[PDB]
């Protein structure tokens, strides 16, 4: 909550801006956390059954 | 609607445009005369600005686009009026004749040639003719022009004092919040040679204003919040001389070129630091620029003013080096045993009272670790002049009882009792230094380095501590000697003792835990200089750690005296310095995101945050390389705690989510040292998210994981309400959350919150943001602790007296030559003004209202009234100077 | 007979933003250390194409001579 400029100034650009950086890193870090998991073993076939 | 019949210039402009290539040859009157009663009419129907909608801009073009493209090419024999009187009527509404690319072709008119002084039918109108069209020139068309060629044609070189005057013409016609505007215009016009935009806009600047300077100048350090690499280092050094050349506020030297000092040169704030010895005025302002100068950034300053002017003008460097110390030190003594203090308050422990009858009866605890923690009741709350003679008697018995390791812990306490001491310090020591033992002297002497540090002065360079460390055939002598004289010399960057203790990487007799801390002891001392220090480190390191795939006691601490000797510059020549020196097996490149981010301390460089992320991010890692993502998380908690809370809540968003989420060892060992590493002010957040995994133990791991991350849950200072969750969690932590393995560590986590009353800056942030540290001092403790076994033996060292770098508290003081003055001060939650109305409210919590040496807080800028005028620096800094000034009847 | 052995390896990188003029910036600090210093590498073309155009539809065959 920190848009503090209220007006049509480069600063509210350069702060949204960090606001996308952000927010698509937080994005792709997931995205490579559903990406890179070789682990299966689904439950050890104790839930499974 | 009521269309028709007043529709005069929907005709008569439809028409006379339309008659002009009817009029253009065979007519040389009708071609100039009516270019001209169209040139003025229209540019009359634009400069009241409470008409956007003009009867010709949008009527004409609708004809007068496919006109002016065979008027102004097809004529082919242009004059030197004809073109002054096409260009200044057509090249008006071609930002609205032309869609979104525009952007190629704000010249097809234009820059046919621009009819002279373009501003003369320009001047009065705001941005509605050409000076948005203006900023829609340096957009694009000069982006691509000077992305390499910025030595070029036409579109440089008029462009320069066209955009110098149009830069003018902002801070000219009404003075608005325009002034900012010229910020945007410079920065985007020539991003990288902002420099060469801002040396004429410094010098235009000069002549600008002296009242309308103070909110630009405040725009442009906003804007040097987080930038680029380059951009951080262009604007920034063009900030510098603008209250040194057009005004002389020029108090704003010293910590705010601090800011300037390691991004452009070290000797460039020293060149600034040699106009700090220039504009040597009075005394007040000069008082007050080199109040910070010792102990609120840096040492290291006490060898440049022992020149010719030895009397008063000069003779303040000793006053400042350890004269105002002891006045801080008088602060502790006179004013804050008048405020609320004894000399043993000691009933913190004694607050574990009601647990006796909660559930039937007590006395069960008999554990022997607990008397760790039964040294900080005597520990922690006798900080700044808790002195105890016969109050130590629980130190003195156990002491000579049991426990080696809190022989050496309770003789380290000592110094922690006398802190920021030089007077009799040392005395307090020698009668409990004669016993002749080998873990209570390599602890008493230790502290002997922590009594003395901040003081910087003759007390023993290579006196004590040296004799210490040349005693060494064995243990902790070989330890405890070098730790302590590094701890109080961290501030100066002293050569000397440094090649003193240079043989210690040199020896080569391989203590493991001496020669880790040696590089600890010699990375508080520098940051800058000396590669040979990198040179002794690895050198000790292919020795050592080529030989051996084992504990990180070759990795935590040898490692991070090269990231404390090379801290805070983003030049990225040190990672390719470090990286391409260790090139090794990756249980040596553990070391690669070390020195990498070690001088990458806080900016704006989002691009390092993802290859602090994308490289190492999980590959479920089956044990080979899991303190590596740890360590690269590691480095994800600093460059997060200066960006001034823009990324701290996207900091706290995503390593909430991330990996405490889903994550494994990245998150459930270590991932909550980001809370104990960004801030220690403390706020209901991130205080609470950290017991959704806390009364959750979670205890099938190795527990004291997840009670490391109970003990600097309570990493933030500044005592709170915050015993409700500690003092029930201890008493769930007496029985379950075994009292054999942290009993010390939840009464170390309940005893640190009310360290002192006082005394809780360790934050990193002066002034209003700058570093002053405390990274060098604090970073090897959470360095130092991601794992286990340095609870018991080793982190003994650490654990107690790792941070103390704590400088102070409040900012209550007014100094007025004699010291009698104590002024009305207003204390407030902080300011959120950035470009508002004229006299901007400063801030919004008017309710508290004191008079002296009140507390600092969290968010307080605190002014003050009664037309004291307080014209020291403006920005505040605890030793405020306050003179006395009321010529307003 | 190849297993066809295949990486996932990589997910690219796809934020936008200021690092766009920040590796052009980059690139222009190797034309100060790459071309000043020491690159003369080459590589030969169309070696690979010589081999294909003289080829054997004239094939020699034994007495058991399969043929399609």
């Amino acid at each position: 909550p920190l848009v503090t400029p209220h007006t049509q100034c480069r600063l509210k650009l350069l702060k949204l801006e960090r606001i996308k950086d952000y927010l698509l890193m937080e994005e792709e870090f997931i995205r490579n956390q559903e990406q890179m998991k070789p682990l299966e073993e689904k439950q050890e076939e104790e839930r499974s059954k | 609607m009521e269309e028709g019949g007043r529709d005069k210039a929907p005709v008569q402009p439809q028409q006379s445009p339309a008659a002009a290539p009817g009029g253009t040859d065979e007519k040389p009157s009708g071609k100039e005369r009516r270019d001209a009663g169209d040139k003025d009419k229209e540019q009359e129907l634009s400069e009241e600005d409470k008409q956007l909608q003009d009867e010709l801009e949008m009527l004409v073009e609708r004809l007068g686009e496919k006109d002016t493209s065979l008027y102004r090419p097809a004529l082919e024999e242009l004059r030197r009026q004809i073109r002054s009187s096409t260009t200044s009527m057509t090249s008006v509404p071609k930002p609205l004749k032309f869609l979104r690319p525009h952007y190629g072709k704000l010249k097809e008119i234009y820059e046919n040639m621009a009819p002279g002084e373009n501003k003369r039918f320009a001047a009065d109108i705001i941005s509605v003719l050409a000076m948005t069209m203006s900023g829609e020139r340096e957009c694009l068309k000069y982006r691509l022009v000077g992305s390499q060629e910025e030595l070029a044609s036409w579109g440089h070189e008029y462009v320069r004092h066209l955009a110098g005057e149009v830069a003018k013409e902002w801070q000219e016609l009404d003075d608005a919040e325009k002034v900012q505007r010229e910020p945007l215009l410079t920065l985007v016009k020539e991003i990288v040679p902002y420099n060469m935009a801002h040396n004429a806009e410094h010098e235009a600047c000069d002549l600008l204003m002296e009242i309308e300077q103070v909110d630009m100048l405040e725009k442009d350090i906003d804007e040097n919040a987080y930038a680029k690499v380059c951009l951080y280092l262009t604007s920034c050094v063009n900030y510098v001389p603008e209250p040194e050349n057009s005004a002389l506020l020029r108090c704003a030297l010293g910590v705010f070129r601090k800011f300037s000092r390691f991004p452009e040169a070290l000797r460039l704030a020293l060149m600034l630091n040699d106009m700090e010895l220039v504009e040597d005025i009075f005394t007040s302002c000069k008082d007050v620029v080199v109040q910070k100068q010792m102990a609120f950034m840096l040492g290291r300053h006490g060898v440049f003013l022992e020149l010719s002017e030895d009397v008063e003008e000069y003779e303040d460097l000793t006053e400042i080096m350890s004269n105002v110390q002891l006045n801080s030190n008088f602060l502790a003594l006179a004013r804050e045993l008048d405020i609320m203090e004894p000399k043993v308050p000691d009933d913190i422990y004694k607050t574990h009272l009601e647990n006796n009858r909660f559930g039937g009866s007590g006395s069960q605890v008999d554990s022997a670790r607990m008397n760790l923690a039964s040294s900080f009741v005597n520990g922690f709350v006798n900080a700044a002049f808790g002195q105890d003679k016969l109050l130590t008697d629980d130190g003195n018995k156990w002491l000579y009882k049991n426990k080696d390791h809190g022989m050496l812990s309770a003789a380290a306490s000592l110094g922690m009792i006398l802190l920021w001491d030089v007077d009799g310090g040392l005395t307090q020591i020698d009668k409990y230094l004669y016993s002749s033992e080998d873990y209570i002297k390599s602890g008493a002497l230790l502290a002997c380095g922590i009594v003395n540090s901040g003081v910087r002065n003759e007390c023993d360079p290579a006196l004590a501590l040296l004799s210490d460390y040349v005693l060494h055939n064995s243990n902790t002598m070989r330890l405890g000697s070098i730790f302590g004289l590094g701890l109080a010399y961290a501030g100066s960057n002293r050569e000397d003792v440094l090649t003193l203790l240079l043989p210690v990487m040199g020896d080569s007799k391989s203590s493991m835990e001496v020669a880790g801390v040696t590089a600890l002891a010699c990375g508080m001392i520098a940051v800058g200089s000396c590669n040979g220090d990198v040179t002794s480190t690895i050198l000790q390191t292919i020795m050592e750690k080529s030989e051996t795939e084992l504990k990180d006691t070759y990795a935590r601490w040898l490692p991070l005296g090269l990231g404390l000797n090379h801290l805070g510059k983003g030049e990225a020549i040190e990672a390719i310095l470090a990286a391409l020196e260790v090139v090794s097996e990756p249980f040596r490149s553990f070391a690669n995101t070390l020195v990498d981010v070690c001088a990458y301390a806080g900016s704006g460089n989002v691009l390092k945050v993802q290859q602090l992320l994308h490289i190492c991010s999980e590959h479920f890692d089956s044990k080979e390389k899991e303190e590596d993502k740890d360590k690269k998380e590691k480095k994800d908690k600093d460059k997060k705690e200066a960006p001034a809370d823009m990324g701290a809540h996207q900091g706290v968003a995503v390593l909430g989510i991330a990996l405490i989420a889903m994550g494994e060892e990245i998150g459930a060992e270590m991932a909550l040292r980001t809370f104990g590493h960004l801030l220690r002010y403390g706020e209901p957040t991130l205080r609470r998210a950290v017991p959704l995994a806390l009364a959750l133990i979670s205890v099938s791991n190795p527990r004291l994981n997840i009670l490391d991350t109970l003990s600097k849950f309570s990493h933030d200072a500044d005592p709170e309400v915050s015993y409700n969750s500690i003092f029930a969690m201890g008493m769930v932590g007496s029985g379950t959350n075994n009292a054999r393995l942290a009993a010390m560590l939840r009464q170390l986590a309940q005893y640190h919150a009310k360290d002192p009353n006082n005394l809780f800056m360790v934050r990193l942030a002066q002034g209003l943001t700058h570093l002053g540290k405390g990274t060098l001092t604090l970073c090897p403790y959470h360095s130092d602790r991601q794992l286990m076994s340095q609870v018991a033996v080793a982190g003994l060292l650490t654990v107690l007296v790792s941070f103390l770098d704590v400088r102070n508290i409040i900012l209550g003081k007014s100094h007025y030559v004699l010291y009698g003055l104590v002024a009305a001060m207003q204390p407030r939650m902080l300011v959120t003004f950035d470009e508002e109305l004229r006299p901007l409210p400063v801030s919004v919590r008017v309710g508290q209202a004191v008079d002296v040496v009140g507390q600092a807080g969290k968010p307080k800028t605190i002014t003050g009234f009664q037309t004291h005028t307080t014209p020291v620096l403006l920005a505040h800094g605890e030793r405020a100077e306050l003179a006395t000034e009321e010529f307003l009847p | 007979e190849v297993p066809k052995e295949k990486e996932k390896e990589k997910v690219s990188t796809a934020v936008l933003s200021i690092t766009a003029k920040a590796k052009k910036k980059e690139k222009e600090k190797e034309k100060k250390e790459e071309e000043k210093m020491e690159v003369d590498e080459a590589e030969k073309k169309e070696e690979k194409e010589k081999k294909k155009e003289p080829e054997p539809n004239f094939q020699l065959l034994d007495n058991p001579a399969r043929v399609m």
